[PDB]
């Protein structure tokens, strides 16, 4: 389940910020400051960025119509 | 419109991504065989054979019998068309039906409420001999009015109005929430849990690292008052709002956090029927039970 | 009118049937209307009342101390259904901005020869009911003006 | 008549009237492929 | 047998002569608000299509009633 | 009347207005969301979905995507918006992961503001074709049509006497947030161009020594979009549809009479 | 935005005012008061789900103006009031 | 002489089955009206026909 283009409270693109926060969080970097390094500002931005799942890996190797 | 345990969700904030979620079904219908040696072959019906369901509900099928995917089946739409064997061509004799001799019309359809879009037709072989498809509709379902909404801690209510973004009480940030709860449920059912929480969401998403919340060992109480104090809030979630009616500030400081909430099945297309005049007992006259008959 | 049936709403079942024939149908409109139901047969007392927001909204109009402007005055009175004309008069205090108190908004509400008084769960001092209670027993109508401001 | 498409990728275009398995993989399972005409659904 | 349709506690007294089961009803879930008056109620425009009265058109309703039978039983 | 620009970057601006009132900035604020219009896909046409979601996901997706509005070629204070209608269609056929930037457009200056948007990935085989229809159209109607947002606050100073035990504390806090600190000898006035969260100590002081006293008529503004429309191109617009939308009362009113 | 009058007497005007919402009613409505000559200017949108575009107005003089002037020059004033206000803007981004 | 509660709704209920079917109407025209909202106003200016019986 692919990050949601757009927020949920303030209309704002996200999911081009989203491959781009990963591979810098699975070097040991802190998220309080990658996040505040990108263009994150309140924190209804931030409660969709820091908690999601990205599922979709699972669900589309089954391959069915 | 949040009284007595309902809540007031935004509207905008539905319209783009806010709990959308689908609904499945699936139907059996398969080919018998009777002990005489005659098994009933599916195909399209015609328009003379005893007990037709109707016309034009027939406009989706195929030649074979099978709905060919991603066709909006709404009503009572057919889904596989299943002609029958005579069935005692020779019992009754009731001064006509020595000579019609056809087949009766049996079938599977939706059942009568509901709407959507089929998703996949299966076609198999079953133990013995026979043939048996498999058909699953799906549906979109929006959540409007009605559709119950739950904490975990047990606050349980109904979506009250869809109230517009721009009429919302928002805050002194760029700040617009979603679900306005009642104030006087909180201090009448002892659920402080929930107030722990909704500083907890507000702290955990400004440093960045999601707090421990474990029974008995979790993150203590006054760290998390701290932490808020320290990075740009005030100790205790109070803020200043401005209501977008009019637009003032409301003299008083409106508590607000991050509670997770979920969404529930009881949604409001399975329980709202109405019966004017329907199919009734044989036996007594008087009308049947369940929505299924 | 959701003390008569009990209910709440965290998603709960109400069921309506319509009457058809001519007959049934002034029995119900005459006899089960929801304003003859008002009060109830098993303690006298009324039952369709007022509930969780429009009791303690009601003390935060009545408190001393809860003067509203203007505009504040105007707004409301169109919203709750009332129609009265350009009387929201006279302005009583005056100081800050021409600006109301809280009773005479309430004050209009109520039909023009009410005279009732008694006491209520607020109470915590008895001694300044007392004297208030004591004028009014043996001096009947006093003005609403001088002695009254000793509320 | 069809074109059906089976579990584990194959074609298998036969009929519908004798038996239903598939000759390359063994198996006796078969999905109904969508086809190619155009539908239009509203993006709300 | 016959002891048993006559009685057990859905017999035929009270499970099916003096409480029958009924016709022109509905039954959905509840939402408030205080905007309508003490004694209205809301109806959803789906179960106000599929409920109707009877109304016996004499004199003065017949304006009325040519116009209701004159806009199908699509337009509400 | 007068104006103030603090700050001016890419899709987002922060300014100060004065001379104005309380009913004015509701007013200015309600309508940038609510009056102007930006382009959308409004529906879809689908040929073909071996992906692994459903037709609706990636149908409201496509719905979601800023699109570049220009300004030059319509007319955006209007009551009745144009219909004309831009196609946008796509062909691709996996593996990769789809991006924004693979979209065709009929019409060079309707196209995605941000192309780094990732739609649906795609395994091996599966195909994707399918053609979108944008047509103009209000917020009010269906939150696709949303041109950005608004936010505004009053504008305050904070009178902290000396006498105060442990002013200090507030003049590195002042400044450590970038609020405007106004030193005298008598006390210290801060301007709260963004909110003030006054720390626990002083809280038993709000109103004896520390008083806020509010500056009639100034308004912090801030705005900021997504792509859609140039970041001072919105308050312009909004304006102009204000005077458009108060000129119809007019002709209504005498003919009343 | 069609003006259907509902109520009209001596120094009243009641009517609805369909198309229209809270914006504009709410600035309509404190830029009347400024006019010393309307005694009770004011509004309301009955239940916002079944109408939400009809707010019913009210407007009372003191018998000195007619009711339908005071609408008249309360809604001069907002044009001009804009009018300010963007030429301030304009001149200001350079 | 008053009427009670149980008197008031029969009066009403049998004189809105008659104006359904014929049994000419009173001055209550206007503009469409349901036969049991005739008799309501019929009912309202006191020109009832129908009296009641009082077993004594
Ligand atoms: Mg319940
Ligand atoms: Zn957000
Ligand atoms: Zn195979």
């Amino acid at each position: 389940m692919i990050v949601p283009v757009r927020c949920f409270t303030c209309g704002k693109v996200l999911a081009d910020k989203y491959y781009e926060f990963k591979k810098r969080v699975e070097a040991g970097e802190d998220p309080g400051k990658v996040l505040d390094d990108l263009g994150v500002e309140r924190y209804c931005c931030r409660r969709t960025l820091l908690s999601h799942v990205e599922l979709i890996d699972q669900v589309m190797v089954y391959k069915v119509y | 419109y949040n009284m007595e345990d309902a809540v007031i969700i935004n509207k905008a904030s539905i319209e783009r991504g806010l709990a959308r979620s689908t609904f499945f079904r699936t139907y059996e219908a398969e080919e018998k065989r009777y002990l005489g040696g005659q098994k009933d072959n599916f195909e399209v019906p015609s328009p003379n054979i005893q007990g037709y369901l109707g016309e034009k509900y027939y406009r989706h099928l195929d030649e074979d019998g099978l709905i060919f995917p991603e066709s909006k089946v709404e009503g009572k739409d057919v889904l596989v068309g299943r002609t029958s064997p005579p069935r005692f061509i020779e019992e009754q004799s009731s001064l006509g039906s020595m000579v019609l001799q056809g087949r009766r019309e049996t079938s599977v359809t939706v059942r009568p409420s509901e709407k959507g879009v089929v998703d996949k037709v299966i076609v198999t072989e079953t133990g013995d001999g026979t043939k048996l498809v498999k058909v699953t509709v799906r549906d979109l379902r929006i959540p409007e009015l009605g559709d119950k909404f739950a904490s975990r801690h047990g606050q349980k209510g109904v979506i009250g109005l869809i109230v517009p973004q721009e009429d919302m009480p928002w805050t002194e940030s760029g700040i617009v929430p979603d679900l306005i709860v009642n104030p006087h449920g909180i201090p009448s059912r002892m659920t402080v849990g929930q107030l722990i929480e909704a500083i907890g969401g507000k702290v955990a998403s400004l440093t960045g690292r999601r707090v421990d919340g474990t029974a008995f060992i979790g993150e203590p109480e006054e760290k998390l008052r701290k932490e808020l104090e320290e990075l740009g809030f005030k100790h205790s979630g109070r803020e200043i709002m401005y209501d977008g009616i009019t637009g003032r500030r409301l003299e008083a400081d409106i508590f607000i956090g991050v509670i997770y909430y979920q969404r529930l099945h009881h949604m409001v297309a399975d329980k709202m029927h109405a019966r004017s005049r329907g199919p009734v007992q044989v036996l007594t006259k008087q009308p049947t039970e369940g929505r299924a008959r | 009118v959701c003390p008569p049936y009990n209910a709440d709403f965290d998603g709960d079942e109400m069921n309506l049937h319509v009457p058809q024939t001519e007959e049934a149908q002034a029995e119900a409109k005459i006899l089960m209307e929801v304003q003859n139901h008002i009060i109830s047969p098993r303690y006298g007392g009324p039952l369709i009342a007022g509930i969780q927001d429009h009791i303690s909204g009601g003390y935060l109009l009545t408190r001393e101390g809860a003067y509203f402007t203007r505009y504040e005055v105007e707004q409301m009175l169109m919203f709750a259904g009332m129609d009265v004309n350009e009387l929201p008069e006279p302005d009583k205090y005056e100081n800050g901005e021409p600006l109301w108190s809280g009773k005479t908004i309430f004050s209009l509400l109520l039909p023009d020869d009410l005279t009732i008084w008694y006491r209520n769960k607020l109470c915590d001092e008895p001694e300044r009911c007392e004297a208030l209670e004591k004028l009014i027993e043996e001096k009947l109508i006093p003005d609403p003006e001088e002695v009254r401001k000793l509320a | 008549y069809r074109c059906a498409k089976c579990g584990k990728e194959v074609e298998l275009d036969l009929a519908t009237a004798r038996e239903v398995r598939c000759p390359y993989c063994g198996s006796k399972i078969l999905y109904k492929p969508r086809p190619r005409v155009a539908r239009r659904v509203k993006a709300i | 047998t016959l002891a048993q349709r006559l009685k057990g506690k859905e017999g035929r007294f009270r499970g099916n002569l003096s409480g029958k089961r009924v016709n022109f009803s509905a039954r959905t879930v509840i939402s408030p608000d205080p905007m309508i008056s003490i004694n209205e109620v809301g109806v959803p425009l789906a179960v106000a299509m599929e409920l109707t009265v009877p109304e016996k058109v004499t004199e003065f309703n017949y304006e009325k009633l040519k116009q209701r039978v004159l806009n199908g039983p699509e337009k509400y | 009347v007068e104006f103030k620009i603090l700050e001016k970057r890419p899709d987002s601006i922060k300014f100060i207005v004065s001379g104005v009132d309380v009913p004015f900035a509701n007013a200015l604020r309600r309508t940038i969301l609510s009056e102007v219009p930006t382009f959308a896909v409004d529906e879809v046409e689908f040929l073909e979905n071996d992906s692994a979601l459903f037709d609706e996901i990636i149908a409201h997706r496509l719905a979601m995507i800023p699109l570049t509005t220009p300004h030059e070629r319509f007319s955006l204070d209007a009551l009745e918006l144009d219909d004309y209608t831009v196609t946008l269609s796509l062909e691709a056929e996996g593996p990769g992961m789809v991006y924004s930037g693979d979209l065709k457009s009929s019409d060079g200056d309707v196209k995605p503001a941000n192309p780094n948007i990732p739609i649906v990935k795609l395994a091996e085989g599966q195909r994707l074709t399918f053609n979108a229809y944008a047509r103009l159209g209000r917020g009010k109607d269906h939150a696709k049509w949303q041109p950005g947002f608004v936010y505004y606050k009053y504008l305050t100073k904070i009178h902290v006497s000396k006498d105060v035990p442990d002013w200090e504390e507030l003049k590195e806090l002042a400044e450590r947030r970038g609020l405007p600190v106004e030193e005298s000898d008598e006390e210290i006035v801060i301007t709260t161009i963004k909110a003030f969260y006054l720390p626990r100590k002083f809280e038993e002081h709000m109103g004896k020594g520390i008083r806020e006293e509010i500056v009639p008529g100034s308004f912090v503004f801030t705005v900021e979009t997504n792509g859609e429309l140039p970041v001072e191109e919105i308050v312009s617009i909004a304006l102009k549809i204000l005077m458009r939308k108060s000129d119809r009362f007019i002709n209504e009113l005498h003919k009343l009479a | 935005m069609r003006i259907e009058v509902i109520r009209r007497e001596e120094n009243l005007l009641e009517f609805y005012l369909e198309g229209e919402d809270h914006t504009f009613a709410n600035l309509l409505t404190e830029t009347l008061h400024e006019n010393e000559h309307v005694t009770f200017a004011g509004y309301t949108i009955e239940h916002p789900i079944t109408m939400a575009r009809k707010p019913r107005f009210k407007v009372v003089t003191d018998g000195k103006i007619t009711p339908e002037k005071a609408l008249e020059e309360a809604a001069q004033k907002i044009f001009d009031r804009a009018r300010e206000v963007l030429e301030a803007w304009k001149a200001a981004i350079e | 002489f008053r009427y009670t509660r149980f008197e008031k709704a029969r009066i009403i209920g049998a004189r809105a089955l008659q104006i359904a079917m014929g049994a000419p109407v009173l001055i209550d025209v206007p503009e469409g009206i349901t036969p049991l909202q005739a008799a309501l106003l019929e009912f309202e200016k006191g020109v009832i026909p129908i009296t009641v019986i009082r077993p004594s």
